[PDB]
């Protein structure tokens, strides 16, 4: 090998990864708990809820789209809009702890070349935990941005609002059980994009 | 010796990633609020519904993350006003989140009234010294 | 002695305390006084705190970080970091004829009017602190720019931290 | 020592979940589990889901009760 | 298709009597009781449940709440304007 | 695994700082579950101005360290002074004094939800001997709260 | 017949969420992320891809590019007028 | 020694992938793999193709994912 | 196997050449991420002619070795002189000087993408003392850039 004149263990990585993942998860949980009020101020799901306690839908946007289907034919588009999730009734608003909180369980289940490979696994577990936290941040950012995009398109008159019908009943029931004021609420029209471009409203900001 | 002025404490990459997400959230909200303000210009202010008077100028710093009624009752009791509730409270509670520092009770009541939105309203009668919370005619 | 909140805006008698405590030598105290009252010692003290000094030609410039010399998101002056402000006054006392320009700069986060108002408020606060220590009002002018002409990149954390500053220029 | 530099513990008031010292001062110690604690850090995985689904697995995967897979408790 | 009105077991939950055939759960960190009958929790407390979401709810005359919800080992509550957590064991 | 007490709190420490504050001269009183801290204005401010002395921050740190030992929802800070020129000047002075005191207390880490501030001027005196200025016993700042559970 | 418009996974690639059922790839030498789902690479970046050739493409509002292409262990990119290479592992 | 003749390493800024010294100067060392490197020489065969097709062969031939045969990795 | 730093660069080397250039007399300044090198015209050129001396190539080699330490996109070279005969002759002189300096810098191996050259004549002086010729402090060549990432 080299020139002509020049020609003429694996368990340490596993235990280092399994320790470093939990250690980095605990430090990430502590850093998340240090900034609890700022996260509530930033990801305010409560004030985006509609009139009848309905969570707004999630919209996705794409710009300047090209597809090469095969030879001799291509398809291009200027903008595209998609409805990723649909509106529904809720009783509680979402919180950032369902998205960002990482899982910690303390592991109590345990020399010439041992230390370097233990160190390499120790860095690998930290990298894995950072990747998991990055994916969680991307997910919560996607959901919040979709709700903001729906609130913008409602003012821009491209989506339809949901429609709520309520039926009022009087004093119902038999002689063994009564209910005083029954009210049944049902949404009849889901939000949807419109294709009538002549009814859209533009916005010019001075 | 060569130095540059801002030398702070060492930072964490989790906080770096959270800040990078928060900047994009913030200017998305800025663009959407600008578009919303351009489309719908408001014409009325709640100064008429909530006016100020004497002993509404005592100040408060509040960090509250619960329902509206107990906080409004505490503000009224500190302002030495009677408290009145109109309408039926909904089964799903009306939640508010206030985090301010050293502002007047009239401004506190106005921010609570604005954050309540379409669910509840705040009225102040200074001649009778009454703070009133009314629930919406919905459900 | 010395009162920590700005010494009641009085000129401090720093030399007589040192030459009175270094006697039980007078020549040694005079040597120490003429060393510590020099301009280079003041510049190196401002180097020990986080204030940068740039001299080029006949124009001198001081760079002061708002993140340490102001309270957070306020035009209030941080009273803990008073030796840096006293050293700024001591350095500016050496030029009694020049004119002073003070400018405020922030980063890119926020609205345009918010950035302009915060920069203007910080510039007025620093100009008022300069005016209250003896400098006449006709030699002062304050201006607050937003993220107009930055010195670092706003897409990175340390570069965005370096952009929030107060600039003091004189001839 | 809960009621230190006082007369010692009188009794556990379970209505408030706190000890009462031999003076009229409430103690800082808890004596029931139904006391107001400022709990902000909880251990265990499949939190903010339905919890750990109790099946025994040939692999090291941990699945929550809502179908989610917990990568942190999963063995590599 | 009229939806069902409620669950009448929440009246017994409001009164404090456990459902028949259920088992008890241990709740720590606050004043709350919980039972598990058909892979659902029934919670009796006077706090406000914030994060996990409930299916049905009733209220008594003196201000006690009764909830029907799915099982979870953690609850997020507001006490007096302050947000904290309750731990649920025995699931 | 569960906590055994309120964190950073001790009854012996509470008794120790109550005794130390009563020996220094700051009046600490407890009736039922209500707690009162009364501070003379001369130990905090200058002669009838809303400017804190530099040496009063140690006393404010001691008051904050005493206040961190309890659980509470609302604190009230009320200021009283004496007659100097008119009523508007003394009401504005008392409001500014209460604002500065509560600003430093909120800057320190007290775990309260609401802090209310008011300045009553010279409407409610506690002593009929009104010959002094800020050295009078009825020129003071009062901090009231109720211990929760 | 009309050709298909696009692939709707590129919206999630633009937002940064990986497609379901995919596995991660390690990218070195620059700021890019890659995933492999159905023997195709999905790349989220803000650089300009020059050599290997992509099948579908979308762009976000802030200048982020998402590409659908075939698998390859190397990418050629233009950074600021300079041509360099990115290394892709885990294939 | 990365921050030599300076005050030492402050922290790794992952937004730029660079170390920060204890002065205000950026360091020349990398601290993440997602840093701008001027990579011009990469090893491995079946480059500029789909990569090495993972079949095990009786002979020493190496085939790429596009049907090409790599004569450099192919054994004689 | 991956590189651990940018090749051929060291922070100690950067500090060493900055200190050596500042002790020699060439002004090196850094504010934020912007870098400025200010060179007197007497150390490079002859008496008001666009002809380099033979001994200034060592200084130009030192400046090139300092410039190879960073990563950058654009360099700006600007020339300033004093009033000799007219304005056209001094703009032509400054443009020729900037052209020669940037030509030798581009001949050496700086890894930049664009180098801009301009000569401003005597429009922007930094010193009101204008008695000298090429010995004046306001006759200079300036090299400015921004460090990238």
């Amino acid at each position: 090998t080299g020139s002509l004149a020049g020609l003429q263990k694996e368990t340490a990585l596993s235990v280092g990864a399994q320790a470093g993942l939990a250690w980095r998860a605990k430090i990430i949980d502590e850093q998340l708990n240090k900034q609890a009020r700022n996260l509530d101020a930033i990801y305010d799901f409560n004030s985006l809820v509609l009139e009848h306690n309905i969570l707004p839908p999630v919209l996705l946007e794409g710009r300047n789209t090209l597809n090469l289907a095969d030879a001799q034919s291509i398809r291009i588009s200027d903008r595209t809009y998609k409805v990723a999730k649909q509106a529904h009734f809720i009783t509680t608003p979402p919180t950032w702890r369902q998205y960002l909180w990482m899982d910690y369980v303390k592991p109590e289940a345990p020399k010439e070349i041992w230390c370097i490979y233990t160190e390499r696994g120790w860095k690998n577990g930290i990298d894995q935990a950072n990747t998991i936290l990055e994916e969680n941040i991307a997910r919560i950012k996607e959901d919040f941005g979709g709700m903001i995009l729906y609130r913008k398109l409602l003012a821009m008159n491209m989506v339809s609002p949901p429609y709520v019908s309520h039926t009022d009943l009087g004093v119902t029931g038999d002689g063994s059980e009564i209910h005083i004021d029954d009210r049944v609420l049902r949404i009849t029209a889901l939000p949807e994009l419109n294709v009538n471009s002549a009814e859209w409203r533009a916005a010019v900001a001075k | 010796k060569f130095k540059k002025p801002p030398i702070n404490n060492p930072s964490d990459d989790a906080t770096i990633k959270l800040a990078e997400a928060a900047v994009s959230v913030s200017d998305s909200m800025l663009e959407m609020a600008k578009v919303e303000k351009v489309i719908t210009p408001p014409s009325k202010d709640n100064t008429l519904t909530i006016p100020n008077a004497y002993n509404l100028q005592a100040r408060a710093s509040v960090d509250w993350s619960g329902p509206i009624e107990e906080l409004t009752a505490r503000i009224a009791k500190a302002a030495h006003f009677r408290f009145r509730v109109l309408g039926k409270s909904p089964s799903v509670p009306v939640l508010i989140s206030i985090s301010t520092k050293d502002e007047s009770l009239a401004e506190i009541l106005r921010d609570i009234d604005y954050q309540a939105g379409k669910k509840a309203s705040i009225h102040v009668y200074p001649n009778s010294q009454v703070v009133e919370l009314r629930y919406a005619k919905i459900y | 002695c010395f009162h920590p909140p700005y010494n009641n805006f009085q000129p401090d008698r720093r030399a007589v305390k040192r030459v009175g405590v270094d006697t039980g030598g007078g020549t040694v105290g005079l040597v120490a006084s003429i060393y510590r009252d020099s301009k280079r010692k003041i510049i190196r003290d401002l180097q020990k705190q986080d204030i940068q000094y740039v001299e080029y030609g006949d124009t001198r410039t001081l760079i002061i970080p708002t993140d340490k010399y102001f309270m957070f998101s306020s035009p209030r002056l941080n009273e803990i970091c008073y030796p840096g402000l006293n050293n700024v006054i001591r350095l500016l006392n050496f030029y009694p004829q020049s004119t002073i320009y003070v400018a405020g700069f922030t980063d890119n986060v926020g609205s345009r009017s918010h950035k302009r108002k915060l920069s203007q408020a910080q510039a007025e606060t620093m100009m008022t602190f300069l005016w209250a220590n003896g400098i006449a009002a006709k030699r002062l002018k304050a201006e607050g720019y937003g993220d107009k002409n930055a010195i670092s990149d706003n897409a990175i954390i340390h570069g965005s931290a370096q952009n929030r500053r107060i600039e003091i220029q004189w001839f | 020592g809960c009621c230190s530099k006082m007369g010692g513990i009188n009794y556990c008031d379970s209505s408030a979940g706190r000890l009462v010292c031999n003076n009229g001062f409430y103690s800082t110690c808890y004596c029931t589990r139904h006391a107001v604690m400022d709990l902000q850090f909880l251990m265990g995985c499949c939190l903010w889901h339905g919890g750990v689904y109790p099946q025994l697995n040939s692999s090291g995967l941990v699945v929550c009760n809502d179908g989610y897979v917990s990568e942190e408790c999963s063995l590599q | 298709g009229i939806p069902p009105s409620a669950n009448d077991l929440l009246l017994h939950v409001l009164e404090g009597v456990p459902p028949p055939g259920s088992r008890r759960l241990v709740v720590s960190g606050g004043d709350a009781r919980a039972w598990l009958s058909n892979e659902k929790m029934y919670v009796r407390t006077n706090l406000t449940i914030l994060s996990p979401g409930w299916l049905a709810s009733m209220t008594s005359a003196d201000g006690t709440h009764a909830y029907e919800m799915q099982k979870s080992p953690v609850l997020l509550v507001s006490w007096h304007g302050k947000v904290m957590q309750l731990k649920v064991e025995g699931l | 695994k569960l906590p055994c007490r309120v964190d950073g709190a001790c009854d012996a420490t509470i008794i120790k700082m109550m005794t130390d504050l009563n020996k220094k001269g700051i009046k600490v009183a407890s009736v039922g579950q209500n707690y009162l801290i009364s501070i003379p204005a001369s130990a905090l401010f200058a002669d009838q101005s809303p400017r804190l002395n530099w040496a009063s921050y140690s006393l404010l740190n001691e008051i904050a360290a005493f206040l961190k030992q309890f659980r509470k929802i609302a604190i009230t800070v009320t200021s009283y002074s004496s007659k100097y020129v008119s009523v508007k000047r003394e009401r504005a002075l008392t409001l500014a004094r209460s604002r500065v005191v509560s600003e430093y207390l909120w800057s320190q880490g007290v775990d309260s939800r609401i802090i209310f501030t008011q300045g009553l001027g010279s409407d409610k005196p506690i002593t009929s001997y009104t010959l002094g200025g800020d050295r009078s016993p009825n020129a003071r700042v009062e901090i009231t709260f109720r211990r929760a559970v």
